[PDB]
RNA sequence: GCCCGGAUAGCUCAGAAGGUAGAGCAGGGGAUUGAAAAUCCCCGUGUCCUUGGUUCGAUUCCGAGUCCGGGCACCA
RNA sequence: UGUCAGGUGGGGAGUUUGGCUGGGGCGGCACAUCUGUUAAACGAUAACGCAGAUGUCCUAAGGGGGACUCAUGGAGAACAGAAAUCUCCAGUAGAACAAAAGGGUAAAAGUCCCCUUGAUUUUGAUUUUCAGUGUGAAUACAAACCAUGAAAGUGUGGCC
RNA sequence: GUGAAGAGACAUAGAGGGUGUAGCAUAAGUGGGAGCUUCGGCGCCAGUGAAAUACCACUACCUUUAUAGUUUCUUUACUU
């Protein structure tokens, strides 16, 4: 009730946050994610749509990024926290089949360039594949400091062979009612590739990092 | 007979109202619905002691029936029909060409 | 037009869930016997109906499309 | 026992069980169409007359532009032979053009190479069978919007 | 009309149930994920692969049952 239980929303966040006991507390900034039960979960004969929805309030697990960028944005790189690289160095890489794992798992944000976007998805394709993490589209004449926050706020929707979701909604660094908010749009979207939600007002938790047994619906 | 798939051709629009590209898929006959006026009008008249108030054709003599194309434009998706002659097989696409062994 | 079942070596018939490609019919040689049969041994034979697909891999599984053989429906 | 629904039910009820046709029936299609001829040098024209075809196949075998000549024969080139590929000379079509047959076509309507969707939209006028009704096909424009070519042009499906 | 006792669940349940191969090792999957913990230990780290593990949770696939809820019911008794 109350559009999604307004009242229990931000006093699960406020209990969960700010507590060593019962969120164990990590160096790295904690992350929030959702999820949510509907009646419709069939695995489907036609297979599943998966369709890369953004959202305007930056949902965001970004503690790396590999970019591929060359001559300008090499320059706006380096003087960013992010680091550059070459079109060569991508064959050192390749190369060996250990340095392309590294990259998959860990570097999960990527930027590259207008003329990078015709040489990147053969050789780590298959080797990555299930994890999905591609480069965004970029040209030469962007920012970069800006750009971090476009792959921040944009967020896979896969949803193949499995009943479930989990979306991420802000974090420590953003503000209570946005997170939330966010649970209107995040929701919408699963609306959006479904028929029937069941039903507006459905199940949430509280998951951010340790989010204990606090369990929701 | 094969087809292209996708083709250019003239769509009514009314934005538009010109030459544009255009999807291709092949029209199917929708279920009966079981509540139009000659249902209605048939299941009423075929109750009490009779059987059968009307012709049921059974001398069916030719063979094939004539394909036709739903085409499906780009930009405003709106939606037109193009029939074609009678034939017996019909891939919608698209097993090109060849030419030139 | 509906919802089901089956396809495998030249012939015929298994296959069976997770990782193979097989008994037989024959066909070819050995072993055995004074020989002629019956029996132990060692071979050659595959688009696993057809396509993209599905898959770490699959004839299977998984979902499409066409070819063969059997059922309950019928107002131009 | 009562009402409604599913099977069974010639035990009984009602009705139909083509036409042309050297009598009918058995065959056949001459019963919707197309080519040549019968058909008597405008058109029209019969028989279960004669020789034969159709219920399809094609995103190219449709549309535009540019290259180039085919049947067959002769003279020469290792394996190569009557027949493989290569080169020259003669070559009015004696080839080819999705199928029946007739007509048509040679810097092409044939063969090869480049680009595409005029097999598109809105409606009427007009030839053929003809009651100058319909059905089918075909021809010539108007207003649009496109393709192709340096252009003139050509194209509202298949050379007729 | 009036009484007795055997079966399919839907709530709603976590104990587990998972052993091809390479991987300390019996990996059903999906996310967050660099420390929880006094120390202990196990992870990040490193490494084997198609897939990474702890620490937290959600979803399946199979067994279990002890809930007085649905009825496919199935078994007998009582006279008006
Ligand atoms: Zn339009």
């Amino acid at each position: 009730m109350s559009k999604i239980t307004s009242s229990h929303v931000r006093d699960n966040v406020k209990e969960l946050l700010k507590y060593s006991n019962e969120t164990k507390k990590r160096n790295f900034l904690e992350t929030v994610e959702l999820q949510v039960g509907l009646k419709n979960y069939d695995p489907q004969r036609d297979k599943r749509f998966s369709g890369t929805l953004k959202l305007p309030v930056c949902p965001r697990p970004n503690l790396s990024i590999c970019i591929f960028g060359d001559a300008f944005d090499v320059d706006r790189a380096k003087s960013c926290g992010v680091d550059a690289m070459s079109v060569e160095d991508l064959k050192k890489l390749n190369k060996n089949k250990k340095l392309i794992k590294k990259l998959a798992k860990k570097y999960s944000a990527f930027v590259a360039s207008e003329v990078l976007i015709k040489q990147v998805p053969r050789l780590l394709g298959p080797q990555l594949s299930k994890a999905g993490k591609f480069p965004t589209p970029v040209s030469h004449n962007d920012d970069l400091y800006q750009k971090v926050n476009d792959v921040k706020s944009t967020i896979k929707f896969q949803l193949k062979k499995v009943l479930c979701l989990a979306v991420a909604v802000g974090n420590v660094e953003m503000d209570e009612d946005t997170l939330v908010n966010q649970i209107l749009m995040s929701v919408n979207f699963l609306v959006s590739l479904l028929k029937k939600n069941w039903q507006n007002v459905g199940s949430l938790v509280i998951k951010s990092t340790m989010g204990p047994a606090y369990r929701l619906y | 007979v094969n087809v292209p798939k996708t083709r250019k051709t003239y769509c009514k629009g009314k934005e538009c109202r010109k030459h544009a590209q255009h999807k291709v898929t092949q029209y199917k006959a929708g279920k009966a619905s079981l509540y139009a006026q000659g249902k209605r009008r048939y299941d009423r008249k075929q109750s009490g002691f009779g059987g059968q108030t009307k012709q049921i054709f059974h001398k069916k003599a030719k063979t094939t029936k004539k394909v036709v194309l739903r085409l499906e434009c780009m930009s405003c998706k709106t939606k037109t029909q193009l029939a074609l002659k009678r034939c017996k097989h019909f891939e919608l696409g698209g097993e090109k060409k060849q030419k030139g062994q």
